[PDB]
């Protein structure tokens, strides 16, 4: 199913997908992976911790 | 000097497809420099580049950014948030202070801001504000800048205004009107030869400027950095600094230090007395043929200059080196 | 001790008989003040700005 | 583990893939990398080693 | 404080936290100071410092040059528990590792 | 709001005091950062004893974590709003679906 | 308002070839664009003289075998591929080179031409065994750019070296600057053959990159 959702919006149905350095703009040899994760930024940090 | 063959890059269409996103073909090209110049100009349009953003924001009746106002279905924060996004070019300026003024029912948008004859406002959709009830009403004043590459409040912590009122609130800046920057470099059917390519550079910017200048000044910007990459005489600094005060520092020091009334600080400024490094060695026989200077205002002179261990009408014939 | 009875006779003296112990923004941290606040003792002259 | 499976990438010997036995010497071979053409994890191919 | 990779580092060096390392040197920035010039007296130096005015940072760069730094982990099971790098200052509030220790 | 969720986190925030759930079903009178006041409209009470509610909403408070619990409105006025449905948002939410 | 240049600049030379730069005032991203831009720059769009073709008596493929020399076709081909050939003003000449005897073949065995500089005459070749061997070929010198592989009767082809950079390294590095704190300090690190210095080999690079993108200037002001 997620690779039905991959589809219908237009996406490799794999979540491969090959990238460019930026630094030196050449493709990187394998396909990497590309996505969205939910990710939170929790507690402690540093400033507190120093 | 008499070696190479080498050809020459030039602009071809650029295809404006909205007024943000934008494509700029650059067809006379080799295999090599069609595939480097790529980078190049992708990084430094993507970073060094100009453009104008908002600094600081003046709100009637608002202290600090976490309060609120009547009236206003949205918070100062998100108020500063929206004003970070606003798309502004600026003529031939690096300071403006944008006024608005709106009231009533309704959405205030950047159309309510005062059309000024430099500023162009690129979306004056841009929402700002959501007034609710009809007697509700705002008055703030923005000010923008030219700058290059973010640089937030942070920053400046405290060297700039050494006043500053409290109403005014230091909002973060995004310089660059560069979003997103693509590149491609693709064979290139140069009605000439057989082995050329067209670097395609996809652009997609804000609308803040124009791709001519873009493309222009970044190539200016290369361009001037390589300048230092011909000739390499390994200069080195000098150094060696001074460490020999022949004087106390404090006579560095502005007649602000002080800290005394506004009448004698108005007469030192009138008298061209800016240090106290020409206060000290300035005698009451001077002080006294000032204007709208009296026994208080003297007085008061030579209290805030005694209690600071200084006195009055001195002499240090060695003012000031030695820069 | 002697040679700060010299230096503030050298400077002025303003010997005040208080000290100080005002409450201070910790080194390090930096905001804005958004709400003070003074809760006075029952039978205290209370503050101009409390 | 990042650079260990960094030179195990530098190692795996594919066969072909834009392989071939051109050989040259040594640090030559780092220009013929930049400069694509050649793939990397080939072919193998001879060099000459010091 | 919070530890971070460092790459760029060698295997005798550390990322040291600028506002850290300027408190940590304190008694040798101070001496350091006093010594070259710039400050007049100790207290000038504990001023000049407190109000951190840019030359103290190149006199830092002085103090803790040559001056090796010992790290040390919570869990010490072992002598490479606590182990020794050379100061390298870093803008930042995070102590940088080189990662191969 | 989490692109990848469970569908749990729409339950979690309004199960918490944290945002400000709608006591009575009706249509949005008055909308601001301050506060919200709705109409009751359909069916208020036994007497009839005005309809209308009002809803403060905290703003910009400490937590006992020094973290920043605040409020916002997620509805426009004049809306219609049924009962038990997200009239002001909170801290880590986005109308209703939690938003850590 | 607009930008700083590098004014601390270092340059040790571990010999007449391989060379350390540094340049240490310079902002974000700047000195990985240069880098990698002067890199690719040295490694192609450089000129230079290599051997690009080989023809060799009693020898019309790679795969065959001489007599009297220590080593093959293919080492051969290799130990040419080391020739660093500086010519005044062709873009194409043909070298003869006839040797016989004992030892090494070295490039001063081959034919001394006006135009033709060889820049290392010790440049080992070949090795012959007995008294009875001789060789004879005809090696021909092009005028090029960047580096030209195998994919290009008795025509040996050879890999053309149109590059007098042999290798091109370079480091990012974060300045310590006594004003700013999120800057970089670019270290070239390069290694080169004979035909020319990195002196004038990078300022080459620099200014080959400058014939392009300077379409785009304009001054004025």
């Amino acid at each position: 199913e997620i690779k039905e959702l991959l589809k219908l919006g237009d996406l490799p149905t794999s979540g491969q997908i090959r990238l460019y350095d930026g630094r030196t703009g050449e493709q990187f040899e394998r396909p990497v992976t590309v996505g969205y994760m939910y990710m939170l930024k929790l507690n402690h940090l540093v400033d507190d911790k120093m | 000097g008499s070696v190479t063959e080498f050809l020459k890059p030039r602009l071809v269409d650029i295809e404006q497809v909205s007024s943000t996103h934008a494509k700029v073909t650059l067809e006379p090209l080799e295999r090599g420099f069609g595939h480097t110049l790529g980078n190049a100009l992708r990084r430094i349009l993507l970073s060094s580049m100009p453009g104008c953003a908002v600094t600081e924001v003046e709100i009637d009746g608002v202290l600090h950014e976490y309060s609120t106002k009547e009236g206003v279905q949205e918070d100062i924060l998100e108020i500063l948030l929206n004003l970070k996004g606003l798309a502004v070019r600026v003529q031939g300026k690096d300071e403006v202070i944008l006024t608005l003024n709106k009231s009533g029912i309704g959405p205030v948008t950047a159309a309510d801001i005062t059309h000024d004859g430099d500023v162009e406002i690129v979306k004056p959709q841009h929402v700002i504000c959501h007034l609710t009830d009809e007697n509700a009403s705002i008055s703030m004043r923005i000010k923008v800048q030219r700058g290059r590459g973010y640089v937030p409040a942070s920053t400046r912590i405290h060297s700039e205004e050494d006043e500053r009122p409290i109403g005014r609130l230091l909002v973060d800046a995004c310089y660059s009107p560069v979003e997103r920057i693509a590149y491609n470099v693709e064979a290139a059917r140069v009605e000439q030869r057989t082995d050329l390519d067209k670097l395609v550079i996809e652009m997609e910017t804000n609308g803040t400027i124009d791709p001519e200048e873009a493309i222009r000044r970044a190539a200016t910007i290369l361009a001037e950095q390589l300048e230092a990459f011909v000739d390499l005489r390994d200069v080195r600094q000098p150094e060696v600094k001074e460490e020999k005060p022949e004087f106390d520092p404090i006579l560095l020091r502005p007649v602000d230090d002080l800290e005394l009334t506004v009448r004698s600080a108005n007469c030192l400024k009138a008298e061209a007395i800016h240090y106290i490094g020409d206060l000290v060695q300035r005698t009451e026989v001077e002080l006294l043929k000032t204007p709208n200077l009296g026994k208080k205002s003297l007085t008061e002179i030579k209290d805030v200059l005694a209690s600071r261990g200084l006195s009055l009408g001195m002499r240090l014939e060695n003012w000031p080196p030695a820069s | 001790t002697p040679e700060e009875k010299l230096l503030r006779a050298i400077f002025g003296e303003k010997a005040s008989d208080v000290k100080d112990s005002s409450l201070r923004v910790p080194n390090g941290v930096s905001g804005t003040v958004i709400d003070v606040q003074v809760f006075t003792r029952d039978g205290v002259e209370k503050d101009k700005r409390a | 583990q990042d650079v260990v499976l960094g030179l195990y990438y530098m190692t795996r010997d594919c066969v072909n893939a834009k392989g071939e036995g051109m050989v040259l010497t040594g640090p030559k071979e780092a220009e013929r990398l930049y400069r694509s053409g050649l793939a990397s994890l080939h072919a193998r191919v001879k060099v000459r080693i010091t | 404080s919070v530890i971070t990779v460092g790459p760029y580092l060698r295997l005798h060096q550390c990322g040291l936290p600028k506002k850290m390392a300027l408190e940590l040197f304190k008694p040798f920035i101070y001496g350091k100071l006093e010594l070259r010039g710039l400050a007049t007296t100790i207290k000038a130096a504990k001023k000049m410092v407190e109000r951190e005015e840019a030359v103290v940072w190149d006199i830092l760069d002085e103090v803790i040059r040559e001056h090796p730094v010992l790290l040390n982990r919570a869990p010490t099971l072992h002598r490479l528990g606590i182990q020794a790098f050379e100061p390298v200052l870093i803008e930042g509030k995070a102590i940088q590792l080189h990662p191969l220790v | 709001k989490p692109l990848v969720g469970t569908g749990m986190e729409r339950a979690v925030a309004v199960d918490s005091g944290v945002t400000a759930v709608a006591k009575r079903g009706g249509v949005v009178q008055y909308v601001d950062a301050s506060r919200i006041v709705i109409k009751v409209n359909e069916d208020e009470m036994y007497p009839g004893e005005a309809g209308i509610d009002i809803y403060n909403l905290t703003k910009y408070t400490r937590s006992n974590q020094n973290t920043c619990i605040n409020q916002m409105p997620c509805v426009s006025l004049g809306e219609p709003v049924e009962r038990g449905d997200v009239l002001a948002d909170g801290p880590s939410t986005d109308l209703g679906e939690l938003a850590l």
